[PDB]
RNA sequence: CGCGGCUCUGAUUAGUGUUAAGUCGAAAUACGGUUCGUGUAGUGGAAGUUGCACGGGACUUAUCAAUGUUGAACAAUACGA
RNA sequence: GACUAAUUACGUGCCAGCAGUCGCGGCAAUACGUAAGAGACUAGUGUUAAUCAUCAUAAAUAGGUUUAAAGGGUACUCAGACGGAAAAAUUCGCCCAAAUAUAGGGGACAAUUUUUCUAGAGUUUUAUGUAAGAAGGUCGUACUCUAGAGUGGAGAGAUAAAAUUCUGUGAUACCUAGGGGACGGGUAAAGGCGAAGGCAAUCUUUUAUGUAAAAACUGACGUCGAAGGACGAAGGCAAAGGGAACAAAAAGGAUUAGAUACCCCAGUAGUCUUUGCAGACAAUUAUGAAUGCCAUAGGUUAGAUUUUUAAUUUAGUCUAUAAAUGAAAGUGUAAGCAUUUCACCUCAAGAGUAAGGCGGCAACGCAGGAACUGAAAUCACUAGACCGUUUCUGACACCAGCAAU
RNA sequence: AUAGAUGAGUUUGGUGAUGGCUCUGAUUGAACACU
């Protein structure tokens, strides 16, 4: 628990929208026709709610789960064969839908390349 | 719906329109009830419809989805939170019995609290502390502890001649002829006494059960 | 039904005692010297804040709790709600 | 859409038979459409843009609401008066007829033979005391209001 | 269901059932099992 | 711990048997007899005392039965107001 | 010519439907006299019956050892079923 | 005869016969046969067969599934259906509005798309509380075996009562010292947890949700979900262990008209461990999941706020009601008002059966008819009667006593 | 096309439901019996 909650402080300064807008050199897709930059308020605070901290929160709770399913023993842990596929089906939704609302920005790459999320894990079914 | 239907609300409609028409038609009808033309004019008023209630205090604004919409409200007075002060620093001001049975309910028409505490109607109470209290605190500006010990020590310099006019009052008489009946002091007593034997003949009559009921605990009856 | 019961187990005993014509007194430790609970000058709650504190023992109404009377969950509570947001 | 005049149909449903004198409904210009309507065809007493709580009962029509803006939008409701007449609700029903399952539409000449009791279509015949609401280009309006104008539309619920 | 319906599907279930043991073995030498 | 439930609507309020059925004061008095002819044995002298205690019994009057208990009474006036109502 | 499908027939054999007047038990419906049913595995001429877990469509059908009070005297022009 | 307009007499006697449905006929039949009368249609009249309608009786219009046919064991999920706020572009869907309408108009709504918004849905801030799950180790009460030629020296255990059975090779009873296997007392509650199945001794390790209050953050990212896959009680199959206790089977002793049985002496699989198979349950709330909404009261569970007394409030759970709803029983955080979506139902019986097929080592599972035969099956309620049902009330009903057969 | 929407017998000790069956209406490129 105590690594689970320092890793959800690492994937909101990593992945984190607070820090990416001025770590990346085009973080925000690209604008469409006639569309407009416009200034907006600034966060109150540390950006945790993004799809790109959840999608990293969740793969460090898809590899704690899965690497106990596979150590000794974890065949027999019939209950949390559903938590895993839950957790899958829960980075599966969220990275299908920050597909289309990114558009290809630099945002979306560096989330992919990062945390190694390949097309399988969001294109497809998921099936466990 | 174990419920009837009641349809009080609906006497005259019903009754008027029996009465329109003669049950043997071609022929004009009966006079109706007396009663319908004296209510001629005088409605039922609208029953069962929820309003939003007097709101005594302020809703809360931080609520989103607020409950309990169509709810009477408590009523709360400033007055309330320095009578609790009050009867709270003097609990035995509520032995003193207090007449609540009220006699026309003009008792707030000589009420002037910018006098003093002694009104007309009305007796000296920890209410007529917190009604000055409250006067001063909202005139003369006075803080709550100020106004508080202002008219809290008016309030003791009324009591204390209170109780030294009734141990005068029966020192003199006494000077002059002057004799009375017995005190609560002497009555209490009294009635102790009385309560006092009820409790020792219980007392003798059920510790003889427990001796009797004791030394019979052990099988002893064979009397060798 | 109104829940009621008789008063006189308290109405009658505030008439007894003022039968006793006796004051109350301030408690004294132990030249018995016996003052008055109404003197102005201890029978006081209002104070300024520039009340400094060799005159805070008059005083008979204090807002803040005694810590000896306490028990420890209730200091506990004190010390965690009362004078942790306060500093 | 659709599912929010469904919402506000059985809920002035249920504020009427639990005979109640005001009414909240979420604030969207669809719902806004339909309470004008039923104001416009006397069915309801009052409506007001308000907060979650509802306006002073009696200062209800000098009742000012502040602006709407994004501050704010998120707790604005549309607060409707309901009526009571004869010990009996005046909006006792608020049947839906297009659903999200399905949008039913009419033409001008089966709102015409709607509006005289008689079948067409989906619909059926008005009798005394019915009303029906068409959603139109020209807005929310009561089939009798509909045939007059001559247009056709999204049929949204009869009110008895 | 009512449990004087249900006793009727509790016969025939069992009659059943003790009609497939019996004939088990003519059924395992045709091959239909 | 919690406090007394409030009782659902209910037939009737009631208690079984209002007055106690007290047991006759001898049943005791043998049981004593019994047990010195079960120590001191039958045709013994100790158990002589006791016997003439078993042989008073039933030369003294039963004494007359107390007037009933009017509990159940005021049971049933209280009965709507103390529970949750009365069933048909 | 071969393989497959389909139709008909087949010693022998199974199931079920109908049929008041036969025979053997008494399983269910009441606490049905071993609670009854679900699943599963056995067992017995038959209905049945046994183990294991499960369901109430069975026990809310529930009804006092808290044993029930001198809760402020008396008398007056007060009080008066 | 009634449905269905229209009657008697005689004959027949559960026979002969009538019959679309219910039915009629057993010696005083308006129902059969004859006679007459009556009620109808008419060159047609009846009957048989078929079709529509009756039949909201496969319900798109327009049904239903707590107890009557009918809710999947479970919810994560691809396809699919449905799903916020304020504007804009496009289609010109939609409407005028047709004649399969050229060309236009109207702009609420609909489809694709764009930009903003934060009420849905989520993330962070170690919540609290908690028998969800899993791994590696233990604790304890009892039981059991062995040993001490222990003490003691004839019974013990079983049952309604017995018998089989245990015991002089020393039992039961009372101890000491070792070994073994499972099980989980109190706490404990209308209590809690998980998608369900299910989960209750203890330490450490390990795992996904959920709940409360404040802020911050993302900005519709949502709900349902055929199929596939996963999980899924007990019993069971397979392999290797374990084996105290319990216990199908097999067997013995009783009871009984007989007794497979209920009871008893014993007792193998099995229950437990590890790895697979298997997939059926009253897998239940006889009630799929989810969303919006509707008046109260009394408890209870985990928080939060407060003048922490006690109130207020969020999310659960239960009891009793209002409006209402229901065939009623009842429900009333739903069996109400509505909506979304999936599953399933279409008289009984045959039948969840047959055949072919698929899955499995097998047991069995999934899927799934028709023939033959019926006018009824079915549900809730009402008043009785009954009970080897409770609690009362009368009677030589019984007890007791005397006499008698 | 604006007159067009209907029931009846039959389950039960009885009542209310559920649910089939049958009759009531129209018809045939019909057949058969009596005419
Ligand atoms: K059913
Ligand atoms: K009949
Ligand atoms: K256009
Ligand atoms: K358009
Ligand atoms: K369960
Ligand atoms: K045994
Ligand atoms: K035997
Ligand atoms: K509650
Ligand atoms: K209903
Ligand atoms: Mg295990
Ligand atoms: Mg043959
Ligand atoms: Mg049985
Ligand atoms: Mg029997
Ligand atoms: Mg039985
Ligand atoms: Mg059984
Ligand atoms: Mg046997
Ligand atoms: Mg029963
Ligand atoms: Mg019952
Ligand atoms: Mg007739
Ligand atoms: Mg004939
Ligand atoms: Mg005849
Ligand atoms: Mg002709
Ligand atoms: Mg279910
Ligand atoms: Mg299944
Ligand atoms: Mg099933
Ligand atoms: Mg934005
Ligand atoms: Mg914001
Ligand atoms: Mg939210
Ligand atoms: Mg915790
Ligand atoms: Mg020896
Ligand atoms: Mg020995
Ligand atoms: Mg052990
Ligand atoms: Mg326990
Ligand atoms: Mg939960
Ligand atoms: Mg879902
Ligand atoms: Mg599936
Ligand atoms: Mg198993
Ligand atoms: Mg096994
Ligand atoms: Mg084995
Ligand atoms: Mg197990
Ligand atoms: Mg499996
Ligand atoms: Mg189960
Ligand atoms: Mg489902
Ligand atoms: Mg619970
Ligand atoms: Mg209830
Ligand atoms: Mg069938
Ligand atoms: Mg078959
Ligand atoms: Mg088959
Ligand atoms: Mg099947
Ligand atoms: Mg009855
Ligand atoms: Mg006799
Ligand atoms: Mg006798
Ligand atoms: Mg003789
Ligand atoms: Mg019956």
């Amino acid at each position: 628990k105590d690594r689970k909650h320092a890793n959800i402080r690492r994937c909101i300064e990593t992945f984190g929208r607070h820090i990416t807008d001025q770590s990346l050199e085009r973080p925000t897709p690209p604008l469409a026709r006639g569309v407009e930059p416009k200034p907006q308020p600034v966060r109150a605070g540390p950006d945790t709610g993004s799809s790109e901290v959840q999608i990293a929160i969740l793969t460090s709770k898809i590899r704690a789960l899965s690497k106990a399913l596979e150590g000794h023993g974890g065949n027999r842990d019939k209950n949390n064969k559903r938590s895993l596929r839950r957790l899958c089906h829960k980075r599966q939704r969220l990275l299908r839908y920050m597909e289309r609302k990114e558009r290809g920005s630099g945002r979306w790459h560096h989330m992919l390349e990062t945390l190694g999320l390949t097309p399988a894990t969001w294109k497809g079914q998921i099936t466990l | 719906g174990k419920g009837r239907i009641f349809q009080a609300a609906k006497v005259y409609q019903r009754a008027s329109e029996a009465a329109a028409t003669n049950i043997v038609s071609g022929l004009p009808p009966r006079n109706p009830p007396l009663w319908l033309k004296a209510i001629e004019s005088i409605p039922p008023a609208e029953i069962n419809t929820r309003p939003y209630p007097i709101q005594h205090s302020p809703p809360n604004p931080r609520a989103r989805k607020p409950r309990n919409l169509f709810r009477p409200t408590k009523i709360v007075y400033p007055e309330d939170e320095l009578r609790r002060d009050f009867y709270r620093d003097h609990p035995w001001e509520l032995a003193r019995p207090r007449m609540i049975i009220e006699l026309d309910g003009k008792d707030a028409r000589f009420l002037d609290w910018s006098k003093g505490l002694r009104q007309r109607g009305i007796p000296l109470s920890g209410e007529s502390v917190v009604q000055r209290q409250l006067w001063l605190m909202e005139n003369q500006g006075m803080t709550k502890q100020e106004a508080y010990d202002k008219a809290r020590h008016e309030f003791y310099k009324l009591r204390q001649l209170e109780q030294m006019e009734r141990r005068i009052a029966v020192e003199e008489a006494r000077m002059v002829g002057g004799y009375f009946g017995k005190d609560l002091l002497t009555v209490g007593m009294e009635l102790e006494n009385k309560t006092y034997e009820s409790w020792k003949k219980w007392a003798t009559t059920e510790i003889a059960r427990q001796e009797s009921a004791r030394a019979s605990m052990y099988t002893n009856v064979v009397d060798n | 039904i109104t829940d009621f019961t008789s008063g006189t187990q308290h109405g009658l005993t505030l008439k007894k005692f003022q039968a006793l014509n006796i004051p109350i007194s301030t408690p004294s430790e132990i030249r018995p010297v016996q003052r008055s609970v109404f003197e102005a000058d201890t029978d006081v709650t209002a104070f300024s804040p520039d009340e400094q504190i060799q005159e805070a023992e008059k005083r008979w109404k204090f807002s803040g709790p005694w810590l000896a009377g306490m028990t420890p969950g209730e200091f506990k509570e004190y010390l965690a709600k009362t004078v942790r947001p306060k500093r | 859409g659709i599912q929010q005049i469904t919402n506000m149909c059985s809920h002035l449903q249920n504020a009427s038979r639990a005979r109640l004198g005001l009414t909240s409904l979420p604030n969207t210009k669809y719902n806004l459409a339909l309470a004008l309507a039923l104001h416009r065809a006397g069915f309801i007493s009052s409506i007001t843009r308000g907060g979650p709580h509802p306006p002073t009962p009696e200062a209800l029509m000098t009742y000012e609401p502040e602006p709407v803006t994004s501050a704010n939008v998120a707790t604005r409701r549309l607060w409707v008066g309901l009526k009571y007449w004869n010990e009996e609700p005046v909006l006792k029903e608020l049947k839906p007829i297009s659903k999200p399952s399905r949008l039913v539409t009419a033409s001008l000449e089966q709102l015409n033979r709607v509006a005289r009791g008689f079948p067409a279509g989906y619909m059926k015949g008005l009798q005394l005391g019915e009303c029906l609401f068409v959603n139109t280009d020209r807005g929310v309006l009561e089939v009798r209001e509909a045939v007059e104008r001559k247009v056709g539309g999204l049929v949204l619920c009869k009110v008895k | 269901i009512s449990v004087r319906r249900q006793k009727k599907l509790k016969i025939k279930k069992k009659k059943y059932k003790k009609l497939m043991r019996r004939t088990r073995n003519e059924r395992r030498k045709q091959d239909r099992l | 711990p919690n406090k007394p439930i409030r009782l659902p609507p209910l037939k009737q309020l009631r208690v079984r048997q209002a007055n106690k059925a007290e047991e006759n004061p001898c049943i005791a008095v043998m049981s004593s007899v019994l047990a010195c002819w079960a120590s001191a044995g039958y045709n013994s002298a100790g158990c002589a005392t006791v016997e003439n205690a078993l042989r008073a019994c039933m030369d003294a009057p039963k004494p007359a039965p107390k007037p009933n208990n009017t509990i159940n009474y005021h049971l049933s006036r209280f009965q709507e107001r103390l529970t949750q109502g009365k069933s048909k």
